[PDB]
DNA sequence: TTTATCCTGTTAGATGGTT
DNA sequence: ACAGGATAAA
């Protein structure tokens, strides 16, 4: 018998062949519904799986230098890129899908300030992967391009403070991308950060002036930043020395506004018979703290839209793989979609000689069904080649792991007169060649079955002399086949 | 207790952090300074016809013995690093002939002779790292190091030089024909004899070695003299 | 990267012969060619040959 | 005359092994 | 690896 296998019948019940002995039934852990694998030459399924299902967008597979990139369309008209490959599997809070956007990319590096944007603040390892917004604002940006060297100061060709154009080589083999004024940083004769920040300058001619604008200053459109200068758009005014001293500095800030609450239409699980459903969350994070000073010379992504996979309370250690789902109505409109797959693997039905009894396994459920956790899914019976008796089964607390059948043609019957042999009972052991009675000898060795008048039945047996000291491999009762020891 | 060579100097190593920048920046100021003034050093050993005191040196840089004495240790100090935290550099250059003539010990070993030389002419003022400087000079080491420490009857590097244009010549002519090229279409498009050629195709010969299985290859060589029958 | 589509593996007919590669006192073999793809995982050039 | 042999230098960046 | 230059030995 295999292990886990049950049987179905007990001591001394009489079977025939075909007839069930014992059973494995192998059930749901946690149910679902029913997935039937395709019957791909077999018409025996030989895995089963358990399964919530999401599918209201669109999906489409385009192949961009090489590369099958799947853009999923919402139903607003939003696109999305498949950051996970189909045949994926991952866990709770990786993110799957990542907003195709530009209107948060930056051209160069700068200044991050927020304005009533607030955010999670669950952990710094998150860092990498940005900070999810608790609350939606405005992202002030105040733009800057940052040539971070090591090198020594003779390369240097630009004074401090100077107002430049884009394209100046400032220093030999680096190559300014924006038009403004030049601030550089040296540590003992050794060039370290160069700097240089767009927007208007112009002349310092009130210390008082200056000195509100000592640590830089926010001015709105339309306000006078001093007497005889009003900004035109909202600016960022602040002193920096120049060649020849003092200078107000009017570098542009770039406004971006942030919803509360990203509005990309979520796509709701459409099965209540998960009990844990499984959804995709989409969530805004914003790569830099505030006040974060980034220096870069090419642009940088400050807010990224993630679609985000989120499961009930308890389900945190599921891990759902990634599927598309042709729909019914559209076989070329293809669908994202997530899954828990739970396998039940089948064996194939073995008649030879391994349980020596054919093992046949029947399925207690239907494709798409939905099941409870704990119902049983399949049971495979284990039907016996001969008739007979069943014996050899002990009852309590161990599996049972091996049967005997006694079969038609393990018993003999033989002629022998019931008068004299009075000497005998049902069950005694008869060693063949023995005088039963006068002159009645025992023709074979066997158990004493039944002693009907004038007959009497044998149970074939064979006996093993054993000696004092030796050591046993068995026990009473037990069951052995052909060559054990 | 390792019983590894190669993996204990690996890890004599990685005992060393790697310069940055700025680090480089200074101490190829402090190495131009100790070499210049070991050039003075080698002016004065012209005219004295011996090896100038470190009162003489000292005085020929109107310095304070201890200010000059200083200045030499600081200078000293400065190429020792310089070297020292470039090791890693001259192995990882020095990896990727590990199976040309010389083992891998002596392969790192020709290389710091590179990179000390890279290290005494680096400029600061030219502005580049000193990993792209050093490299040329490790590989060049390794290379020589290989045409003339690799074989037992060393060839001239004019001679490797030679063997590598005729194997890129006939790659070439291999390709344009779309055949196995002759050794007289060889020559003629090599410009040279064929007999050279042969020449240089015996030359480039490995020495098979006395122990060769054929029983062992030295066993079966006659050796030079006079029979005792033609005496 | 270089990609050996090695199922397409073709063979050149032997030269010379089995008789002449045993009286010349050569070998008795082919010459293997393999198509091969080499691909720009940027420019996405693709320079095809055997 | 004409090579055969030796010497010095090279500026993106690179930085601990295979069998 | 490759280019330039100095020289002596064939």
């Amino acid at each position: 018998l295999l292990p886990g296998a049950e049987p179905t019948v007990k001591n001394g019940d009489r079977v025939e062949v075909g007839d069930v002995l014992a059973e494995t039934k192998l059930t749901t852990e946690r149910g679902g519904t029913v997935r039937m694998g395709e019957d791909n030459g077999s018409s025996t399924h030989r895995e089963v799986e358990i399964i919530v299902v999401l599918d209201t967008a669109t999906v489409k597979a385009e192949a961009s230098q090489g590369r099958e990139h799947y853009v999923i369309e919402t139903k607003g008209g939003q696109r999305f890129n498949l950051l996970a490959a189909p045949g994926t599997k991952v866990t709770t809070g990786h993110v799957v899908a990542e907003l195709i956007d530009s209107r948060y990319r930056t051209q160069t590096g700068g200044l991050l300030k927020y304005s009533g944007v607030e955010i999670s603040k669950k952990g710094r390892a998150k860092a990498k992967q940005g900070y999810e917004v608790t609350k939606g604002g405005t992202l002030l940006w105040i733009p800057e391009e940052t040539h971070e060297v090591n090198k020594d100061i003779s390369l240097l060709n630009v004074e401090d403070g100077q107002l430049v154009e884009a394209g100046t080589e400032v220093v030999k083999d680096i190559f300014c991308q924006t038009t403004g004024i030049v601030s550089v940083t040296q540590n003992n004769d050794i060039l370290r950060e160069i700097v240089i920040k767009p927007g208007d300058v112009h002349v310092l001619d009130d210390p008082d002036t200056a000195a509100k604008y000592d640590e830089g200053r926010l001015v709105n459109a339309g306000e006078e930043v001093f007497p005889g200068l009003t900004a035109e758009q909202l600016v960022w005014a602040e002193a920096v020395d120049g060649t020849d001293g003092p200078l107000l500095l009017l570098r542009p800030v770039q406004e971006l506004v942030i919803p509360d609450e990203p509005p990309v239409p979520s796509q709701d699980s459409s099965q209540e018979s998960s009990s844990r459903s499984i959804r995709l969350r989409a969530v805004q994070r914003l790569q830099f703290q505030d006040g974060e000073r980034i220096k870069s010379v090419e642009g940088v992504d400050l807010l990224r839209t993630q679609l985000v996979l989120e499961s009930e309370e308890g389900s945190s250690q599921l891990s759902a793989d990634i599927e598309l789902l042709p729909d019914s109505k559209d076989p070329e409109t293809l669908r994202l979609q997530l899954v828990i797959i739970e396998p039940v693997v089948i064996r194939r039905d073995v008649a030879s000689d391994t349980t020596h009894g054919s093992t046949h396994t029947e399925l207690r459920v239907k494709d798409g069904q939905k099941v409870k956790p704990g119902a049983v899914i399949a049971c495979t019976q284990i039907q016996c080649k001969e008739a007979g008796v069943v014996r050899g089964i002990q009852e309590g607390s161990e599996a049972v792991r091996r049967l005997l059948v006694e079969r038609e043609r393990d018993c003999v019957t033989l002629d022998l007169d019931v008068t004299a042999a009075t000497q005998l009972q049902p069950g005694s052991l008869i060693v063949a060649g023995t005088q039963l009675v006068d002159g009645i000898i025992a023709p074979e060795s066997g158990e004493v079955r039944a002693i009907a008048p004038g007959q009497l039945q044998l149970r074939i047996a064979r006996p093993y002399r054993v000696s004092q000291g030796a050591v046993l491999h068995v026990e009473d009762k037990g069951l052995v086949q052909r060559g054990d020891n | 207790y390792t019983e590894d060579s190669i993996r204990l100097y690996l890890q004599e190593i990685g005992r060393i952090r790697l310069l940055r920048a700025d680090e480089e920046i200074e101490l190829a100021r402090q190495i131009a300074d100790l070499l210049a003034l070991e050039r003075i050093r080698d002016e004065l050993l012209e005219q004295l016809d011996r090896l100038p005191s470190d009162a003489e040196w000292a005085a020929a840089v109107d310095s304070p013995l201890d200010e000059f004495r200083r200045r030499l240790f600081r200078g000293r100090r400065a190429k020792d690093k310089m070297v020292q935290s470039n090791l890693r550099l001259v192995v990882s250059i020095a990896k990727k002939y590990m199976n040309r003539g010389l083992s891998f010990q002596d392969l790192i070993q020709e290389g710091s002779l590179g990179l000390i030389r890279a290290a005494e002419k680096f400029d600061h003022e030219k502005g580049y790292k000193f990993s792209t400087y050093a490299t040329w000079w490790i590989r060049q080491a390794i290379t020589r190091a290989i045409a003339d420490q690799s074989r037992t009857i060393r060839l001239p590097v004019h001679l490797y030089e030679t063997i590598s244009r005729i194997k890129k010549t006939t790659k070439l002519l291999s390709q344009e024909m779309g055949r196995k090229p002759t050794e007289e279409e060889i020559a003629t498009r090599m410009e040279m004899t064929i007999e050279k050629l042969r020449f240089i195709a015996k030359s480039a010969q490995l020495p098979i070695s006395l122990e060769t299985p054929i029983s062992r290859l030295g066993d079966f060589i006659e050796a030079d003299g006079e029979t005792p029958e033609d005496e | 990267e270089l990609h050996f589509l090695g199922k397409q593996y073709k063979l050149k007919r032997p030269k010379y012969d089995v008789d002449e590669a045993k009286r010349r006192d050569g070998t008795y073999s082919v010459q293997m060619y393999v198509p091969t793809r080499l691909i720009n995982k940027e420019t996405g050039e693709i320079k095809e040959q055997e």
